[PDB]
């Protein structure tokens, strides 16, 4: 299961998600070494549910606009509480049009 | 009431140390936090210090300090756990997972200075390699339970029987059958209780800034089952 996208703030929690995305992308290397600047609006997340009738929260998915090295990227991050490591960078593409 | 009870009237720091061995997979966990028995409240964070935990975190919740239970005033003569303090008690369990392996645990719970310490050794055997436990098929959450306590006069302690209900990702629930015995470490007198139960509720979460394999635990435990 998975709910709908909801707008979230761009406070520390979100900025740290940005930082995570850039650090993970830096491990691949298809772009040059990126330096995190900031997550800008809009940031959004959707709730992920266990696939069963209880339907309790399994984790979350995030879609972020991230500035790194003065370029704007779209980062998708999944958070899954059941399995370590919980945070995984699904996608990281850029540069992209400003929202 | 007991002298041991006076050690719990405020916030008490807690340390938890576990050495485990499940189907030969060795692991260690350290936990820190605090307990406030006035409200039956426990807050703990556990870190696997040997890398990735080879079993699901929820299966270890009961193993990771019932002296922080809130005993209602009319029931305080029945609180064995605090009465055994500061010398402490040994807590032993067998935990049987339905159609899978079992844990055997031995823990010593006692004060070290002003800190309540729970030191545990855990042995797990007969687990199915792709069962719910070693296959990590448990949801990351935790149900509320009632744990019935009875006196064990010959060991000058208590025993308990209860079933833990673990949610499974496919929608089933797997029962973990707990057999428990507690005996005081010291030689002094302790309070032996009439039959009663502990009502528990637990919330599991994660620390967003933590990179190691870990569990954050918030728990409330209240004693009940004796009329006033």
């Amino acid at each position: 299961g998975s709910g709908e996208w909801e707008i979230i703030d761009i406070g520390p929690f979100t900025q740290n998600l940005g930082k995570f995305a850039v650090d993970e992308e830096n491990k691949i290397g298809q772009y040059g070494r990126l330096t995190f600047n900031k997550v800008i609006r809009p940031s959004m997340k959707k709730t992920i549910y266990y696939a069963n009738s209880r339907g309790m929260i399994k984790g979350y998915e995030y879609q972020l606009y991230v500035y790194a090295s003065d370029k704007l990227f779209r980062a998708d991050i999944s958070e899954d509480y059941q399995h370590y490591p919980h945070r995984k960078l699904l996608r990281f593409n850029g540069p992209v049009p400003p929202p | 009431g007991s002298k041991g009870e006076e050690l719990f009237t405020g916030v008490v720091p807690i340390l938890v140390e576990l050495d485990g061995d499940v189907n030969g997979h060795k692991f260690s966990v350290s936990g820190e936090g605090e307990g406030d028995a006035t409200y039956g409240k426990l807050t703990l964070k556990f870190i696997c210090t040997t890398g990735k935990l080879p079993v699901p975190w929820p299966t270890l919740v009961t193993t990771f300090v019932q002296c922080f239970s809130r005993y209602p005033d009319h029931m305080k003569r029945h609180d064995f756990f605090k009465s055994a303090m500061p010398e402490g008690y040994v807590q032993e369990r067998t935990i049987s997972f339905k159609d899978d392996g079992n844990y055997k645990t031995r823990a010593e719970v006692k004060f070290e200075g002003d800190t309540l310490v729970n030191r545990i050794e855990l042995k797990g055997i007969d687990f199915k390699e792709d069962g719910n436990i070693l296959g990590h098929k448990l949801e990351y959450n935790y149900n509320s339970h009632n744990v019935y306590i009875t006196a064990d006069k010959q060991k000058n302690g208590i025993k308990a029987n209860f079933k833990i209900r673990h949610n499974i990702e496919d929608g089933s629930v797997q029962l973990a059958d707990h057999y428990q015995q507690n005996t005081p470490i010291g030689d002094g007198p302790v309070l032996l209780p009439d039959n009663h139960y502990l009502s528990t509720q637990s919330k599991l979460s994660k620390d967003p800034n933590e990179k190691r394999d870990h569990m954050v635990l918030l728990e409330f435990v209240t004693a009940a089952g004796i009329t006033h």
